[PDB]
C-alpha cells in the first residue's frame, strides 16, 4: 500500500479531504493551527496515488504527501 | 603559406570555379534574346558574381585545395599575416552589439521593477523608456565596466533563491 | 495470493498483476534493495555475481577461440592474410533456401559461413597462433578456467569461505595488490609470453609448450639483464625487408623502441610491444608499494585526503572525509570505476585506429570500423552509467554531516551555476555549429560555394605540426630539424615515428579541414550537452525548487503528479533517460564522422569527404544515400546475394527503433482503459473464459515503459548503424 | 484576401498569357523572387520568356477552363 | 582434437532453438507462478 | 488614440515592428553591400 | 449513532444494464454497495456508463470498486443533495460499512476520531536516506 | 506584540519553502502558541499559484 503523511504544517483547511477521490483522508482534532484541525489518513489501504491531495494543499511546502509502495489490487484501482 | 593553404588570387581552383560558375550562368543566359527581363537579371547576376569573386580575391583570402576561401581563427596569425577582418574583427563587432542588446534589456528591466505592477510593463512595452534606453545604450561597455568595478552589477548571495541541497 | 518469485521482496510477491513479474525482472539486481539485506551480504552478493561475469567473459572468449578452430579458415588465413577473408562460424539455418546457401558459401569454405569483423584473426595471429590446434587448446583451457570461477563463486558463498565486511573494506591492500599483481605482473607475463612465443613465431620459428623450455629467445641468454647491458636487448633487429611470419629479412632483438609501424602489415613492432609492456610493468610493480597494509612502511589513502586541504579555504574543508565517504559507499566506486572504464575504452578505440596493433589490420576496413564504432558506443554507454551511478550515489549514500564543507558538498554548494555554464556553453555550440552547417546548405543551395564560412582548424593542425607533421609547415617542435625535442629522438624513435605520421596512407593523424573543424564543434556539442543532462540530473537528484524533497522518493520513480503545474520526468533517473538519447546522437555524429573520413581514404579521394563535410546536403546524400546502394540491394526480385542478411537487419533496426517512438510517445493511461475492455471482453466469450489468467493483466508502468522505449530505441539504432557499416564497407571493398 | 492574392500573382508576376499559347510545354509559374542573397537562381526559365517558380496549385488549367485569356480579368 | 561430428549442427542448433528454449520456458513459467505456502 | 497606442506598445506588435525594421536593415545592407564575407 | 445494516431486498434504479457492470472480481475476491435515500424520481448519470432514474426512497447499486461509489457519492452529494453510504460485500457474505465511517463526513472535524499517519515535524526536517539504509526492506525517509 | 510587525518586509529562512531567502509582506502574526503564527504574502506565486504562506517566528528574519 501507498504512504500517506500528513506534516505539522497543516492549516486544516479540509481541501486535501475533499479532493480525495476514495475516502482516505479525515479532519481530527488538534491544537496548532487556527481552524483547530488536522487532516489524517486512517484508511490508507484504500488509497492509489492520484495525488489529488497534495494539488489541493496550499502550503509551501506541502502537509500531505503520498509516497507510492507496494501494489495491489485497491492500491492499482482494478475492476477486475 | 598558412597550414599549407595559397592565396585565393593565386589559386587554379578558384579560377576554375569562378569560370564553372560563370559557364552556367552564361549557358542558361543563351536560351533567352537580348533586351528581355530574364537576359538582364541574368547579367546583373553574372556581374555580381565576377565582384564577388574579384572582391574575394583583393581581400587576400586564403583558399584551399577546393577554390574557396578559408577563415583564420587564431588572433596572432590573423594579426599577423593581415586576416584581421575574417575572424577577429566582426568577433569584437558582435561583442559590442551583443553586450548592447543585453545592457539595454537589462536596463530596462531595473527600471520597471521598481514599479507598481512591472508585468505589464513586461508585456506592454513602454515605448518611451524603452527608446531612451535604446539610445543611451552606445556606452554600455563603459558602464557595464564602472559597474562592475562599483560592484552594483552582481546580487548577493542572501538575496537569492537556492534549492534545499 | 503471496507468489514464490520474488522471493528477494515480499511487496513485490504480494502484487497480483502482470507488473509483479516485470519488477521482479528489473530489481534483481538491486541488492540494496532486497529483503533483510545487511552491508556484509550485499558485499558478499556482490563478489558471487563478479565470479560469475568472469565465468561468462572466459566462457564467451573460449567459445570464440572453439568456433575459429572448428569452422573458421584460420589456418589457411595465416598464409594470404591480404586475399582471404575471415570466417567467424558456420550457418545451419533450415529456412535458407538454395540462392541463400550459395550466396553464404563464401570464404573457400564448403557450405554457408559468416564473415567475421571482430578482428580476433589478426589478434591472434599477431600474438602467436598459427594452427587450428592453438586455438582448440585454448579454447579448453579458457572453459576450464570458467568453470572453475564458477566453482569459486558458488564456494565463496557458503560457510567457512564467506570473506568479513572488514575485509572487502581494506582499500589499501586491495589497491596495491591490483597495482602491483593484476597489474605489474600481468604485464610482466605478457612480456615473458611476447619475447618467448610472439617474437619468436613472427620470425618463422615455432615455439610451444613442447618446446620453449629448450628454445633461448635471445642468442646472450639473460646475460645483459643480469650485468646491466640491456642495450644488447635492442642490438640487430627486424630490418624494413621483413615478412611476417617467415625468417626473411627477420632480426634477433626482443626489446626495441624503433617506433612507427611495420613496413608491410602496417602494424605495430612486436618488440616494440614488448618492451612497452615491461617498462609499464616495472611502473606498475613499484607503484604497487605505495599504501601501508602490514608491514609498517607505506601510505593512509585517509591521512593523503585529510592533508590535502588549501590554507586560503577556496577549497573550504578540501578533502576531509573523503575517505570515508567513498569506502562507505559503493555507488560512489561504481561511479568512478566506469567513468575510468569508458574514458579507457574511448582512448582504446581512438589508439586502435590510429595505431594498428595487429598484424593486417589496416588493410581490413571492416574490422577496423566495427571495432571502432563498437567501442565507442560500449564507452558512451558506461558513461551514462558512471553519471547515473553517481547520481544513485547522492540520492542513497550522500550525508551530508559527514560531508560538511570538503569539496563533495560544495559541489551542491554550487550546482545552479554549474548547470547555468553547462547550459551556456551547450546553447553556444549548438546555436553556432547549426548557423555555419545551415549557412553552408544555402551557399550550396544557391550556387555559391566560395561564399560559406570555412574557419580553418590552426589548433588541432598546429598540434599535427609539433608531433611532425610538415604538410602544414609551422616548422617547430619536432617538424623542425634544429629543434632539440627533433634532435633528441632521432637515435631512439623519431624516424620511425615521423615516417609513419608524415605518410597520408595512414590512420596516423590525418590530414584536416573545415569540415573536420565543423564535425569537431558538433561533437563537443554532443559532449557537453549530455554532461549537462547527466550533472544536472545528479546535482538536482537531491531536490530542487520544484521539489524538495526528492531525496525521499528514490533514484526511480514515475513523477511527483499533475500538480505544482506539472512534474514529468522530475527524478534522476528521467535525466539519465533523456540524456541516452544525446550519447546515442553524439556516438552516431563521431562514429559518421569516422566513417565518412576513413571512407573517403580507403577510395583515394579524400577531397570529397573534404568538399562535402562542410554542408549537412553532402553528409545525407554522398554518405548516407551514396553508401547504401548496396545494402538495400541484397535482396531484390532479381534474386539475393550475401548482402541480403545485412538488409534484413536494416530494417530489422528500423522497425525496433519505431516500436520503440510508440512507448516514448503514448503513455499509460490510453492502454490501460484498452487493456479493462479486453478484460471484459475475454470474460464474456464463450468457450474462452474458462482459461483465466493468473496475473491481472495491466499496463506498464510509466517508469518500465520509459525503459522499454529507450531499450528498443538503442536497440534498432545500434542494429541500423551497425548493419549499414558492415554491409557498405564490405560491398565496396 | 488569399483568392485575390492568387489572382493579382497571376494578372502581374505569372505568365498565364504565354502558358494560354502553349499548354504542353511552358511550365505554369506565378511567382518571382528579389534578386537578393543569392535567392535570384530560384527563378527558374520556366518557359515562355519568364523566370519564376512553378507553382503546382492548377489556377492556370482553372482559369483556362473559365474562359479567362488576358491578365486584365485577372 | 576436440572437432565435432558433421551432423553436429543438425543436433544442436533444433537443440538450442526449440528443446532448451521450451523446456527453459515451461520450467520459469511454472516457478514464477508457485503459490507461497 | 491611447488605447490604440497601448495595443501597438504590446509584445508581438512592438516584436513584429522591431523584426521588420531589423530585417529591412539587413537586407538593404546586403543589397548595397552584395556578398560580404570579410571586413 | 449506530452502523447501518445492509438490506439487500432495497429496491434498485431502473437501468438498462450497461458493459461497464460487475466482473470476476466481484464473485471471486470483493465489490462495493451503495445505497441512499431519494426524495423523488430523478435521471443521474453512472459513474459506469449511461442515464438511470433513481427511484423514489431506498435505492441499492453494485460497483466494481470504492471509486466508483464515492464518485456517485459525490454526484448525489452536489447535484441533488443527498446522504449516500456504502460497504464492502465479501463472496462469502460479510458486509463492511466504509463511508462515511463515522457517520459524518471527513471534511467536517467530528469528536473521536483519531489522528493516524500524521508526522510531528516537517518535510525540511525529515532525516537522510542514509540513516534509514539496510533495513528490513525498502524504507522511504519519511516513514519514520 | 511578539513577532514581526504587520507591514513589514521579511525574509523566508525556511530552505524546503520556494521563497527561501526571498522578501516577503507580513500579513497577520497569530497570538495563540501555533507553530507557525506568522502569515506572509509574495507578490511572485510558487508553482501551485499560492502566494500566501504560514512561517514560524525563527523561520523569518527582517530585511
Ligand atoms: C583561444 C585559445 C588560443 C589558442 C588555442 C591559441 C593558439 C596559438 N596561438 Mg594564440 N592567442 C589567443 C588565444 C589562443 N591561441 C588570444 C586570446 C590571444 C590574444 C592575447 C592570442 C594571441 C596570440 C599571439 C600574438 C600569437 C599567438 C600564437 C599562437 C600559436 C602558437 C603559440 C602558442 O601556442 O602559445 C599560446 C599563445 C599565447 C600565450 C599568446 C602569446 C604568443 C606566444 C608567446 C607565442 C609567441 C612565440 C613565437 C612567435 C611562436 C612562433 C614560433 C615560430 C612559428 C616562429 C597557437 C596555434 C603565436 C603565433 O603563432 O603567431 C602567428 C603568436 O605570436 N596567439
Ligand atoms: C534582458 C534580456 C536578457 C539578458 C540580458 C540575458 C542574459 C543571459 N542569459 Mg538569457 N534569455 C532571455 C533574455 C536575456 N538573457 C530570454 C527572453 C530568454 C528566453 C528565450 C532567455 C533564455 C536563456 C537561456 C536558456 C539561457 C540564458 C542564459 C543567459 C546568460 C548567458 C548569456 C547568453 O547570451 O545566453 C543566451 C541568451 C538567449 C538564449 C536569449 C537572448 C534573447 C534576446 C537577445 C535578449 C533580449 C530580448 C528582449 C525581448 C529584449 C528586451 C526588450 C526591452 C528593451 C523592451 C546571460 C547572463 C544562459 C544561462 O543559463 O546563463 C548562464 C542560458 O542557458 N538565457
Ligand atoms: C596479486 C593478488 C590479486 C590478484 C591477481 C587479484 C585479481 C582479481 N581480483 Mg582481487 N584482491 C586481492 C588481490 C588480488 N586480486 C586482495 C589481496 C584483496 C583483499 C584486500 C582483493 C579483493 C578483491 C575484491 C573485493 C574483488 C577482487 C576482484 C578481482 C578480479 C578483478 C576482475 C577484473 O576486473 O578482471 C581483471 C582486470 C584486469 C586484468 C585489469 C585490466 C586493466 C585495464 C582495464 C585493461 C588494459 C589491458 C589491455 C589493454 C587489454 C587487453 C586487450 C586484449 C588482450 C583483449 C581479479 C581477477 C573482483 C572479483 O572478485 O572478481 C571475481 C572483486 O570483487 N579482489
Ligand atoms: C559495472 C557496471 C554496472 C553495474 C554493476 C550496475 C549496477 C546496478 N545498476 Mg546500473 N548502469 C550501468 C552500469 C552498471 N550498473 C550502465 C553502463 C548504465 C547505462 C546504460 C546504467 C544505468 C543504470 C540505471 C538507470 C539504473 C541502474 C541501476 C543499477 C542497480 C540495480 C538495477 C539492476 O541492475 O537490475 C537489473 C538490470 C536489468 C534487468 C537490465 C534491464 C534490461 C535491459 C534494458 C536489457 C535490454 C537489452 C536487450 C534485451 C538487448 C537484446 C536485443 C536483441 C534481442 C535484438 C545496480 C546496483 C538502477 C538503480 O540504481 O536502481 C535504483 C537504475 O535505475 N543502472
Ligand atoms: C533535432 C532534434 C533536437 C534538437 C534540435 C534539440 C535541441 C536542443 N536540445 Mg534536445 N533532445 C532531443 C532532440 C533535439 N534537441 C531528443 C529526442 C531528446 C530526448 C528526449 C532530447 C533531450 C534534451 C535534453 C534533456 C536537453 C536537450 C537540450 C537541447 C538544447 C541544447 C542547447 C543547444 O544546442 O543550443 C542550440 C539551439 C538550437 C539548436 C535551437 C534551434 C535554433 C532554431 C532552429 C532557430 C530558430 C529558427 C528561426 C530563427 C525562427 C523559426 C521559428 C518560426 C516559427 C518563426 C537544444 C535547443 C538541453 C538544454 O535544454 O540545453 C540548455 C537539455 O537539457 N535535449
Ligand atoms: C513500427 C512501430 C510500431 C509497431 C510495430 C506498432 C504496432 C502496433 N500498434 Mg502502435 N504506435 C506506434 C508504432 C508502432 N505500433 C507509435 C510510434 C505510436 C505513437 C503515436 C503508436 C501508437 C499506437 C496506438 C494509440 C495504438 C497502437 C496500436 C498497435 C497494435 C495494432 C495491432 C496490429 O497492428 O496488429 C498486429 C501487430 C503488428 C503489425 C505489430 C508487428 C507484429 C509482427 C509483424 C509479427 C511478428 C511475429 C513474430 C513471428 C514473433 C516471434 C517472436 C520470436 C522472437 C519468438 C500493434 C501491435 C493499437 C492497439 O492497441 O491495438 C489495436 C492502438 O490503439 N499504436
Ligand atoms: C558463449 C559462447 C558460445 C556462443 C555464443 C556459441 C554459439 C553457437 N554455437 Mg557453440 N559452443 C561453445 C560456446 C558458444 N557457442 C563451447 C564452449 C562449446 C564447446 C563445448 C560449443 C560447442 C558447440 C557445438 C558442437 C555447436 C555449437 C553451435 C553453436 C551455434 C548454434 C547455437 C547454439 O547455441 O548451439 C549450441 C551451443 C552449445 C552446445 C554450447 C553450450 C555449452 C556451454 C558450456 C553452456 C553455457 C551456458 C550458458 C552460459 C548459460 C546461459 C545461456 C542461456 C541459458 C541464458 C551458435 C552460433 C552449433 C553450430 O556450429 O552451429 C552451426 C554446434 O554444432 N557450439
Ligand atoms: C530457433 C530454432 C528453429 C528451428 C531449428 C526451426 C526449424 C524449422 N522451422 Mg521454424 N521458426 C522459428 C525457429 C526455428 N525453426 C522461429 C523463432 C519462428 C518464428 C519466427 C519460426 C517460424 C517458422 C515457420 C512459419 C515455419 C517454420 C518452419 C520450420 C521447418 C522448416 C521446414 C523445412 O523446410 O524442413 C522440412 C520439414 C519437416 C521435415 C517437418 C518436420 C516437422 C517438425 C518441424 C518436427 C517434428 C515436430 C516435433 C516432434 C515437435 C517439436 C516440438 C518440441 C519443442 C517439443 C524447420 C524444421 C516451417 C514449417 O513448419 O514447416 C512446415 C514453417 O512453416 N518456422
Ligand atoms: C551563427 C551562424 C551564422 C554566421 C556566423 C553567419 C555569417 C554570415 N552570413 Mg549567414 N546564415 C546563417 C547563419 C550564419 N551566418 C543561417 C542559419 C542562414 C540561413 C537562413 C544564413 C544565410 C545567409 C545568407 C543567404 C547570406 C548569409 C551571409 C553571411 C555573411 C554576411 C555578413 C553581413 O551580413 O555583412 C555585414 C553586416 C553588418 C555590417 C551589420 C552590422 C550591424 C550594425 C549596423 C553595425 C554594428 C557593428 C559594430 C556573414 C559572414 C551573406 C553572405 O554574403 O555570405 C557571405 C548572405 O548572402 N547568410
Ligand atoms: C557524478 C558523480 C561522480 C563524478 C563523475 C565524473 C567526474 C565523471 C567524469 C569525467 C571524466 C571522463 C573525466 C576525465 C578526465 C580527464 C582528465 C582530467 C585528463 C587529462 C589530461 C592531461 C593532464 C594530459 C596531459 C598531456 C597532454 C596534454 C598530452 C600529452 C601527454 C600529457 C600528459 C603531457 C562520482 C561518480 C565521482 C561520485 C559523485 C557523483
Ligand atoms: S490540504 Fe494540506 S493544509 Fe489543508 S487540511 Fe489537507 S494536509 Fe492540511
Ligand atoms: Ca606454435
Amino acid at each position: 500500500a501507498h504512504i500517506v503523511k500528513i506534516y505539522d504544517t497543516c492549516i486544516g483547511c479540509t481541501q486535501c479531504v475533499r479532493a480525495c477521490p476514495l475516502d482516505v483522508l479525515e479532519m481530527v482534532p488538534w491544537d496548532g493551527c487556527k481552524a483547530s484541525q488536522m487532516a489524517s489518513a486512517p484508511r490508507t489501504e484504500d488509497c492509489v496515488g492520484c495525488k489529488r491531495c497534495e494539488t489541493a494543499c496550499p502550503t509551501d511546502f506541502l502537509s500531505v504527501r503520498v509516497y507510492l509502495g507496494s501494489e495491489s489490487t485497491r492500491s492499482m484501482g482494478l475492476s477486475y | 603559406d598558412i597550414a599549407g593553404l595559397t592565396p585565393c588570387s593565386e589559386s587554379k581552383a578558384y579560377a576554375k570555379l569562378e569560370k564553372k560558375e560563370l559557364k552556367t550562368l552564361e549557358k542558361r543566359l543563351k536560351q533567352y534574346e537580348a533586351d528581355s527581363a530574364p537576359a538582364v537579371a541574368l547579367k546583373a547576376t553574372m556581374e555580381r558574381t565576377k565582384a564577388r569573386f574579384a572582391n574575394y580575391a583583393k581581400a587576400g583570402l586564403l583558399c584551399g585545395n577546393d577554390g574557396l576561401p578559408h577563415l583564420i581563427a587564431d588572433p596572432g596569425l590573423a594579426l599577423k599575416y593581415g586576416h584581421a577582418g575574417e575572424v577577429f574583427i566582426p568577433t569584437f563587432g558582435f561583442l559590442y552589439v551583443a553586450g548592447y542588446i543585453g545592457y539595454v534589456g537589462r536596463q530596462y528591466l531595473i527600471a520597471v521593477k521598481g514599479e507598481a505592477k512591472p508585468t505589464d510593463k513586461e508585456i506592454i512595452i513602454d515605448v518611451p523608456l524603452a527608446t531612451k534606453l535604446a539610445w543611451q545604450g552606445a556606452g554600455w561597455p563603459l558602464a557595464a565596466v564602472q559597474e562592475l568595478q562599483r560592484g552594483t552589477l552582481l546580487e548577493k548571495e542572501e538575496n537569492i533563491t537556492v534549492s534545499p541541497r | 495470493a503471496t507468489k514464490l518469485f520474488p522471493k528477494f521482496s515480499q511487496g513485490l510477491a504480494q502484487d497480483p498483476t502482470t507488473r509483479r513479474i516485470w519488477y521482479g525482472l528489473a530489481m534483481a539486481h538491486d541488492f540494496e534493495s532486497h529483503d533483510g539485506m545487511t552491508e556484509e551480504n550485499l558485499y558478499q552478493k556482490i563478489f558471487a555475481s563478479h565470479f560469475g561475469q568472469l565465468s561468462i567473459i572466459f566462457l564467451w572468449t573460449s567459445g570464440n577461440l572453439f568456433h575459429v578452430a572448428w569452422q573458421g579458415n584460420f589456418e589457411q588465413w595465416v598464409t594470404d592474410p591480404v586475399h582471404i577473408r575471415p570466417i567467424a562460424h558456420a550457418i545451419w539455418d533450415p529456412h535458407f533456401g538454395q540462392p541463400a546457401v550459395e550466396a553464404f558459401t563464401r570464404g573457400g569454405a564448403s557450405g554457408p559461413v559468416n564473415i567475421s569483423t571482430s578482428g580476433v584473426y589478426q589478434w591472434w595471429y599477431t600474438i602467436g597462433m598459427r594452427t587450428n590446434q592453438d586455438l582448440y587448446v585454448g579454447s579448453v583451457f579458457l572453459a576450464l578456467v570458467s568453470a572453475i570461477f564458477l566453482f569459486a563463486g558458488w564456494l565463496h558463498l557458503q560457510p567457512n569461505f564467506q570473506p568479513s565486511l572488514s575485509w572487502f573494506k581494506d582499500a589499501e591492500s586491495r589497491l596495491n595488490h591490483h597495482l602491483s599483481g593484476l597489474f605489474g605482473v600481468s604485464s610482466l607475463a605478457w612480456t615473458g609470453h611476447l619475447v618467448h612465443v610472439a617474437i619468436p613465431e613472427s620470425r618463422g620459428q615455432h615455439v610451444g609448450w613442447d618446446n620453449f623450455l629448450s628454445v633461448l629467445p635471445h642468442p646472450q641468454g639473460l646475460t645483459p639483464f643480469f650485468t646491466g647491458n640491456w642495450a644488447a636487448y635492442a642490438q640487430s633487429p627486424d630490418t624494413a625487408s621483413h615478412v611476417f611470419g617467415t625468417a626473411q629479412g627477420s632480426g634477433q632483438a626482443i626489446l626495441t623502441f624503433l617506433g612507427g609501424f611495420h613496413p608491410q602489415t602496417q602494424s605495430l613492432w612486436l618488440t616494440d610491444m614488448a618492451h612497452h609492456h615491461l617498462a609499464i610493468a616495472v611502473i606498475f610493480i613499484v607503484a604497487g608499494h605505495m599504501y601501508r597494509t602490514n608491514f609498517g612502511i607505506g601510505h593512509r589513502m585517509q591521512a593523503i585526503l585529510e592533508a590535502h586541504t588549501p590554507p586560503s579555504g577556496s577549497l573550504g574543508a578540501g578533502h576531509k572525509g573523503l575517505f570515508d565517504t567513498v569506502n562507505n559507499s559503493l555507488h560512489f566506486q561504481l561511479g568512478l570505476a566506469l567513468a575510468s572504464v569508458g574514458t579507457i575504452t574511448s582512448l582504446v578505440a581512438q589508439h586502435m585506429y590510429s595505431l594498428p596493433p595487429y598484424a593486417f589490420q589496416a588493410i581490413d576496413f571492416t574490422t577496423q570500423a566495427a571495432l571502432y564504432t563498437h567501442h565507442q558506443y560500449i564507452a558512451g554507454f558506461i558513461m551514462c552509467g558512471a553519471f547515473a551511478h553517481g547520481a544513485i550515489f547522492f540520492i542513497r549514500d550522500y550525508d551530508p554531516e559527514q560531508n560538511k564543507g570538503n569539496v563533495l558538498a560544495r559541489m551542491l554548494d554550487h550546482k545552479e551555476a554549474l548547470i547555468s555554464h553547462l547550459s551556456w556553453v551547450s546553447l553556444f555550440l549548438g546555436f553556432h555549429t547549426l548557423g555555419l552547417y545551415v549557412h553552408n546548405d544555402v551557399m550550396q543551395a544557391f550556387g555559391t560555394p566560395e561564399k560559406q564560412i570555412l574557419i580553418e582548424p590552426v589548433f588541432a593542425q598546429w598540434i599535427q605540426a609539433a608531433h611532425g607533421k610538415a604538410l602544414y609547415g609551422f616548422d617547430f617542435l619536432l617538424s623542425s630539424k634544429t629543434s632539440a625535442a627533433f634532435a633528441n629522438g632521432q637515435s631512439l624513435w623519431l624516424p620511425g615515428w615521423l615516417d609513419a605520421i608524415n605518410n597520408n596512407q595512414n590512420s596516423l593523424f590525418l590530414t584536416i579541414g573545415p569540415g573536420d573543424f565543423l564535425v569537431h564543434h558538433a561533437i563537443a556539442l554532443g559532449l557537453h550537452t549530455t554532461t549537462l543532462i547527466l550533472v544536472k540530473g545528479a546535482l538536482d537528484a537531491r531536490g530542487s525548487k520544484l521539489m524538495p524533497d526528492k531525496k525521499d522518493f528514490g533514484y526511480s520513480f514515475p513523477c511527483d503528479g499533475p500538480g505544482r503545474g506539472g512534474t514529468c520526468d522530475i527524478s534522476a533517473y528521467d535525466a539519465f533517460y533523456l540524456a541516452v538519447f544525446w550519447m546515442l546522437n553524439t556516438i552516431g555524429w563521431v562514429t559518421f564522422y569516422w566513417h565518412w573520413k576513413h571512407l573517403t581514404l580507403w577510395q583515394g579521394n579524400v577531397a570529397q569527404f573534404d568538399e562535402s563535410s562542410t554542408y549537412l546536403m553532402g553528409w545525407l546524400r554522398d554518405y548516407l544515400w551514396l553508401n547504401s546502394s548496396q545494402l538495400i540491394n541484397g535482396y531484390n526480385p532479381f534474386g539475393m546475394n550475401s548482402l541480403s542478411v545485412w538488409a534484413w537487419t536494416f530494417l530489422f533496426g528500423h522497425l525496433i527503433y519505431a516500436t520503440g517512438f510508440m512507448f516514448l510517445i503514448s503513455w499509460r493511461g490510453y492502454w490501460q482503459e484498452l487493456i479493462e475492455t479486453l478484460v471484459w471482453a475475454h470474460e464474456k466469450t464463450p468457450l474462452a473464459n474458462l482459461v483465466y489468467w493468473k496475473d491481472k493483466p495491466v499496463a506498464l508502468s510509466i517508469v518500465q515503459a520509459r525503459l522499454v522505449g529507450l531499450a528498443h530505441f538503442s536497440v534498432g539504432y545500434i542494429f541500423t548503424y551497425a548493419a549499414f557499416l558492415i554491409a557498405s564497407t564490405s560491398g565496396r571493398f | 484576401i488569399w483568392l485575390s492574392g492568387m489572382y493579382f500573382h497571376g494578372a502581374r508576376f505569372s505568365n498565364y498569357e504565354a502558358w494560354l499559347s502553349d499548354p504542353t510545354h511552358i511550365k505554369p509559374s506565378a511567382q518571382v523572387v528579389w534578386p537578393i542573397v543569392g535567392q535570384e537562381i530560384l527563378n527558374g526559365d520556366v518557359g515562355g520568356g519568364f523566370q519564376g517558380i512553378q507553382i503546382t496549385s492548377g489556377f492556370f488549367q482553372l482559369w483556362r477552363a473559365s474562359g479567362i485569356t488576358s491578365e486584365l480579368q485577372l | 582434437p576436440f572437432v565435432p561430428p558433421s551432423w553436429a549442427p543438425s543436433v544442436f542448433v533444433p537443440l538450442t532453438g526449440l528443446v532448451l528454449p521450451a523446456i527453459a520456458m515451461a520450467t520459469l513459467f511454472v516457478y514464477i507462478e508457485k503459490e507461497a505456502p | 488614440m491611447k488605447d490604440f497606442t497601448t495595443y501597438l506598445s504590446t509584445a508581438p506588435v512592438i516584436a513584429t515592428i522591431w523584426f521588420t525594421f531589423t530585417a529591412g536593415l539587413l537586407i538593404e545592407i546586403n543589397r548595397y553591400f552584395p556578398d560580404p564575407l570579410v571586413f | 449513532w449506530t452502523v447501518p445494516t445492509l438490506n439487500p431486498d432495497t429496491p434498485s434504479p431502473i437501468f438498462g444494464g450497461s458493459t461497464g457492470g460487475l466482473l470476476r472480481k466481484a464473485q471471486t475476491e470483493e465489490f462495493y454497495v451503495i445505497t441512499w435515500e431519494a426524495k423523488k424520481e430523478q435521471i443521474f448519470e453512472m459513474p459506469t456508463g449511461g442515464a438511470a432514474i433513481m427511484r423514489q426512497g431506498p435505492n441499492l447499486l453494485k460497483f466494481g470498486k470504492k471509486e466508483q461509489c464515492l464518485a456517485l457519492t459525490t454526484q448525489l452529494r452536489n447535484k441533488f443533495k443527498l446522504t449516500p453510504c456504502f460497504y464492502r460485500v465479501f463472496p462469502d457474505g460479510k458486509v463492511q460499512y466504509l463511508h462515511p465511517a463515522d457517520g459524518v463526513y471527513p471534511e467536517k472535524v467530528n469528536a473521536g476520531r483519531v489522528g493516524a499517519n500524521q508526522n510531528m515535524r516537517r518535510i525540511g526536517q525529515n532525516v537522510n536516506p542514509i540513516k534509514v539504509k539496510f533495513s528490513g526492506r525498502m524504507m522511504s525517509p519519511a516513514e519514520i | 506584540e511578539v513577532g514581526p510587525k504587520r507591514g513589514s518586509l521579511v525574509k523566508i529562512l525556511r530552505p524546503e519553502s520556494y521563497w527561501f531567502n526571498q522578501v516577503g509582506k507580513v500579513v497577520s502574526v497569530d497570538q495563540s502558541g501555533v507553530r507557525y503564527p506568522v502569515v506572509v504574502r509574495f507578490e511572485n506565486q510558487n508553482y501551485a499559484g499560492v502566494t500566501t504562506n504560514n512561517y514560524a517566528l525563527d523561520e523569518v528574519v527582517a530585511a
